[PDB]
């Protein structure tokens, strides 16, 4: 429930009933109803004119303006192997790894045993 | 890391009065000889300073030299007596009234030129479309095409005023209004969480505010307040009277140096730290104070080494010691201490880098930390110190930073610490991401290409400009914003919109060096060709004989 | 020169350099070929 | 200057040649007199570079002003080279263009 | 007229009672008028300045502003 | 030195690294910018400056030994909390 966002679809279907309701109420001066309509059009342009959530474990990618936004494309690939891992298992055969901070009873300690298996 | 601070070396400059009469009597003869024409913005600058130190005794000394001025000699003697009496009157209406930093220079830009004979030169030409700094502020605040309101930034500021409209026009049932911001919040969240499914300008100088998801998005509300005082600064001028400030990194010919003179023109008392404490540097600063020292102001130069933990914690106590110290309390802290680590990748973080990173981060934090506890102990509660954090736009977008970016980025953790830790009251944070600033007599590498990059519809700044910009966040307006909430200040020339800037410049870097090389190479070639064809004797006997100077003792 | 201008003119350098004994006037053969004018007091060479 | 009637506001450029040359125990004035005779014939009143930051006590002295960089003037008419010494020895000289 | 520098400060240190008095007093003064009477008493300043800084600072100048003073004109 | 034990053909254990998992860390719990003690500076050198130097060493090793077509994956332990919590004491600053 915490990572809730709406589809493009909802965003518009919401933009509809807001306009339909604010408009078919006729309490606003023709000035306010005019530029309310003005601003509504811009919003619907830039957006080009369903509940969704965020996976607790995702990968992000970089915005043109160096920003790390959720990327379902990747989060897929990751959480997908992450599944196949829990099912058939994941191997590390032939690979070499260095590990600093692998003290007893630690995150590193566990990860270690992983690669060791 | 060897300590360098020593109270006995501390030099104090405070004789505004005497210097006034000097610059005064100095300017009088300047006019008469024609070193100054009423053209030169200079005469203006100088006049403002003379007003900044208005004494009753100054006026007497002013008038006498003007009254008994012999006008029956030249137009200049007259031109003097005129401008003089004008000034004497000016100074009269300023007596007592707080001194102001007002930048009067001609806003200037980058102009790199390649000779017909291959020589590369770079001048600074007046901007063809700006004369005063008001023209500058506006030109900035307007924006540029290249800074186009991006889809999200438009969708947002649009829904913004749709709300401000629907809201501040109460006649729709609260069933509808209550269910409008519901459908409004939805749209904001969705844009933030998955922008990819859903989906005029940006000032050149704006302030940002924090998203619910800790994000620094443009805030016209603030950018207003800042750019507004930033205007009133250029117009009527900005004062610093009665305020105290510490400044590290204010070396000669630097951003800090300029900012310094600013606070000095206000009534500001600053303490400046230098890591090359020579007579040469002693002089430079007294020179500065002779010219910028408004009444009330004070300049204290000191040897210091921000590489030293001790120095830091010692400096701080000179500043705050009631007995043997200079017993101040700090209002501004401007931590521009820096070392050029140019040239190294993670490939090799040498000694220098670690040192630099300790000067730029660890001891910076400790400097603030020391200042805090000082206030905390001395009961100095209701007077926070503003810290002009020099952040950077380029967190490893450029190569060879070598521990540079890592420092500058880390600094930004302060933005949040202000809220979490218990120094809220004593220190305020004003993150100032300084942008491209071509630097006089410094490095020409960043200047040869300065012109070409501006051509992409974006701004680079002269030192004097960027100092003005900074002093802007020093203005009373913004200060109070900080005392409640940290301030982000993109003072980058809108270069945020040029991606792969690293790459752009490296291209421009080449072309310039390349064409000049070719040009002067060809010359040498065709010069050699002539010695072959014509023979040593012919070519030799036809070269401009430049006389070598000798000395005659008349 | 110093008290007023703050540094030495070329004329001043030569004067100081003369009294400090860094240059003396020479007038006769110098390594065969004749020569007149300023000479380095230390290295018997000529000086421009 | 005051008790002779010096018009108030008209200060004298003060020279201190000692910053540059130090203090030749006894041949002090000789150098200072040359300083003036040189100023007389150039109008250049040489500043005092080591005038760090002049003592607040000196402000009381309306009629004197302390130059910390050379001033080229239209010319000088008269000057006063004064000096003191051990054993209550005080001597002043006035020179005229 | 009998105000001596540091008066009753010796007693301040030796009495947990007198201590708390001066404290509740200072506590007030500092947080309301922006100074400490204890300081003023301990070391006598020829001069002292308060500062209307952040949140807690703006509220202080409020009190300095809200200081009313009465003088009537010769016409009532 | 570690880096060369790993890559030395003769007396080393002559490997080449595929993964690098730099979880070296010191509990700096308890301090604000109020006081960046010795511990903190040390911790920050373990967690940032030498972390970078570890990678840096590994790199040049490969670069020299012609190990081109086999990159080493570095599981950078970053953090969500850049000074949102108090008393990090030089912690966040490293992680950021």
């Amino acid at each position: 429930p915490i990572s809730q966002y709406s589809n493009r679809t909802k965003v518009q279907n919401d933009l509809r009933s807001v306009y339909k309701l604010i408009r078919r109420q006729h309490r606003l001066s023709k000035s306010s109803q005019l530029q309310f309509n003005a601003l509504y059009k811009d919003v619907i342009r830039a957006l080009a004119m369903k509940v969704e959530t965020i996976p607790f474990l995702h990968l992000r990618k970089k915005d043109e303006f160096g920003n790390w936004e959720y990327s379902k494309k990747l989060t897929g690939i990751y959480l997908d192997g992450l599944e196949a891992a829990a099912r058939s298992g994941l191997t590390f055969q032939g690979k070499h790894a260095l590990m600093t901070g692998a003290g007893a009873g630690s995150i590193g300690a566990e990860v270690l045993q992983g690669l060791l298996s | 890391i060897e300590p360098a601070f020593d109270p006995l070396k501390a030099r104090v400059y405070d004789s505004s009065w005497n210097w006034a009469r000097q610059d005064a009597l100095s300017m009088y003869y300047d006019i008469i000889f024609g070193r100054l024409r009423v053209v030169d913005r200079e005469i203006v600058s100088q006049c403002i300073q003379i007003m900044n130190r208005s004494n009753p005794l100054l006026l007497e000394f002013m008038q006498y030299h003007i009254d008994h001025c012999p006008t029956e000699r030249g137009e200049t003697y007259q031109l003097a007596k005129e401008l003089g009496q004008q000034l004497i009157e000016n100074c009269k209406e300023v007596l007592g009234k707080p001194p102001v930093y007002k930048d009067v220079s001609i806003p200037t830009g980058p102009q790199t030129t390649i000779d017909a004979r291959g020589n590369i030169q770079y001048q600074e030409v007046p901007r063809a479309s700006a004369r005063k700094f008001e023209h500058y502020v506006k030109q900035m605040a307007e924006g540029g095409p290249i800074s186009q309101y991006s889809n999200r930034t438009k969708v947002q500021n649009d829904l913004r005023s749709v709300y401000k409209l629907i809201r501040r026009q109460h006649r729709l049932s609260k069933s509808s209004q209550l269910q409008f911001n519901a459908l409004y919040k939805d749209v904001i969240r969705a844009l933030a969480m998955n922008e990819s499914q859903i989906m005029e300008t940006i000032p050149f100088l704006h302030l940002r505010k924090k998203d619910e998801f800790g994000n620094w998005e443009y805030s016209k509300k603030l950018t207003g307040i800042y750019l507004d005082g930033l205007e009133a600064a250029a117009r009527s001028g900005l004062t610093f009277q009665g305020k105290h400030a510490l400044m590290t990194g204010a070396g000669a010919g630097s951003i800090g140096a300029e900012v310094l003179q600013g606070l000095l023109s206000g009534g500001a008392k600053v303490i400046v730290t230098t890591s090359r404490f020579s007579r040469q540097v002693t002089e430079y600063y007294q020179g500065i104070y002779a010219r910028c020292g408004a009444r009330g102001s004070q300049l204290v130069v000191v040897p210091f080494n921000q590489g030293s933990k001790q120095d830091v914690e010692a400096l701080v106590n000179y500043i705050y010691d009631t007995k043997n110290g200079l017993g101040w309390d700090l209002d501004y802290v401007v931590p521009f201490a820096a070392i050029p680590e140019n040239g190294r990748e993670i490939d090799s973080i040498d000694s220098k880098s670690e040192l630099a990173h300790r000067i730029m981060l660890t001891n910076l934090l400790r400097l603030l930390g020391a200042i805090k506890t000082q206030k905390k102990e001395r009961g100095y509660e209701t007077r926070p110190a503003q810290v002009i954090l020099p952040l950077s736009p380029n967190h490893g977008t450029f190569g060879n930073d070598g521990l540079y970016s890592e420092s500058k980025l880390a600094l930004e953790t302060l933005f949040n610490r202000w809220y979490s830790e218990s120094w809220g009251n004593y220190l305020t944070i004003c993150g100032a991401v300084i942008g491209w600033t071509r630097g006089t007599g410094l490095m020409s590498a960043n200047n040869l290409v300065a012109e070409g990059v501006e051509k992409l519809g974006v701004r680079t700044f002269s030192q004097q400009e960027m100092a003005f910009n900074l002093l802007g966040l020093m203005a009373p307006a913004i200060v109070n914003l900080c005392q409640s909430d940290p301030v982000f200040a993109d003072l980058n020339g809108g270069l945020q919109f040029i991606p792969d800037l690293k790459g752009l410049m490296t291209k421009l870097r080449k072309e310039i060096m390349e064409t000049s090389a070719i040009r002067q190479a060809v010359i040498k070639e065709t010069a050699i060709e002539n010695k072959v064809v014509n023979g040593e004797d012919h070519e030799a006997l036809y070269r401009r004989v430049i006389t070598e100077p000798r000395a005659n003792l008349k | 020169e110093m008290e007023a201008y703050g540094k030495f003119s070329l004329e001043g350098c030569v004067e100081m350099a003369w009294m400090m004994g860094l240059i003396k006037n020479h007038n006769g053969p110098l390594k065969g070929k004749p020569y007149s004018g300023w000479v380095d007091a230390k290295t018997g060479e000529p000086v421009d | 200057l005051k008790h002779l009637g010096r018009t108030k506001g008209n200060a004298v450029l003060g020279i201190f040649q000692k910053y540059l040359t130090g203090h030749p125990k006894g041949a002090a004035g000789a150098w200072m007199l040359n300083g003036c005779l040189q100023v007389l014939n150039t109008g250049i009143v040489p500043g005092n570079r080591n005038a760090d930051n002049v003592d607040k006590v000196m402000e009381q002295f309306d009629y004197i002003v302390y130059p910390s960089r050379s001033i080229k003037t239209d010319g000088i008419k008269a000057f006063s080279v004064t000096s003191f010494g051990f054993g209550q020895k005080g001597a002043q000289a006035i020179g005229v263009h | 007229g009998s105000q001596e520098q540091g008066m009753g400060m010796d007693l301040y240190a030796t009495s947990p009672v007198a201590k708390e008095v001066w404290d509740r007093a200072d506590k007030h003064f500092r947080e309301n008028y922006g100074f400490s009477i204890i300081d003023i008493v301990k070391n006598n300043p020829k001069e002292l300045t308060v500062h209307f800084g952040g949140p807690r600072g703006k509220i202080i100048r409020q009190n300095y502003m809200s200081m009313t003073f009465e003088t009537v004109n010769a016409d009532g």
